[PDB]
């Protein structure tokens, strides 16, 4: 049986570490909820 | 059980030790997570039990105790924060400018941040602290990096 444990508040953090890029990708979503790359 | 708003870890004791299988959001008395984390199973919170209320494998989302309550959306312009809750590690906010998932049914925001599989269900927030979606369902692109959809109900 699965259980939940509190991990924190949901708040915006001022001056957080900014990382990650912003790619634009063509994707398809199948009936199983799996995303794949369209080529 | 604990019904205070916030971010929570989804744990299991069926495997070796205590393993974190995902994360979710408690808001307005409803627990929100991704379908692939719990597979629609009931959850324990202290001495209480949370029963699934709504779910959909294709959206990859599930809510417990009531209907989906998160309705904020990415505005298409501003930076957002992944409130990442990794297995065995403290909750940490990471800021990013989302990319785009272009589909035949329209566009969806996407966050290019890599975390272990058990971080699935971690909320993505706007500047006002509102949850605009959950992290954890996406794709692995050309050079092995991970890109998650900003999945919202
Ligand atoms: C959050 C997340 C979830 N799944 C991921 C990643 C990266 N690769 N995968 C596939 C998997 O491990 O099954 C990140």
């Amino acid at each position: 049986d699965m259980y939940i444990e509190r991990a924190g508040d949901i708040t915006w953090e001022k001056d957080a570490e900014v990382t990650g890029n912003s790619p634009r990708l063509d994707v398809a979503l199948d009936e199983s909820g799996d995303f794949s790359l369209v080529e | 059980g604990e019904t205070t708003d916030g971010v929570y870890r989804v744990m299991t004791r069926r495997l070796l030790g205590s393993t974190q299988v995902g994360v979710g959001v408690m808001q307005e008395g409803v627990f929100h997570t991704m379908w692939h984390v719990t597979k629609g199973a009931a959850l324990r919170s202290g001495e209480g039990r949370l029963d699934p209320y709504w779910g959909d494998v294709k959206q990859d989302l599930v809510s417990y105790c009531g209907p989906w309550k998160l309705d904020a959306a990415w505005d298409g312009l501003s930076e957002v924060q992944l409130l990442a809750v990794p297995p065995g590690e403290r909750a940490k906010n990471i800021q990013t400018l989302p990319g785009i998932f272009k589909t035949k049914d329209g566009d969806i925001g996407a966050v290019a941040l890599d975390y272990p599989a058990g971080t699935s269900g971690s909320p993505i927030l706007d500047k006002c602290g509102r949850v605009i979606g959950l992290y954890g369902n996406g794709v692995v692109i050309k050079n092995g990096s991970y890109v998650s959809a900003i999945t919202q109900g």
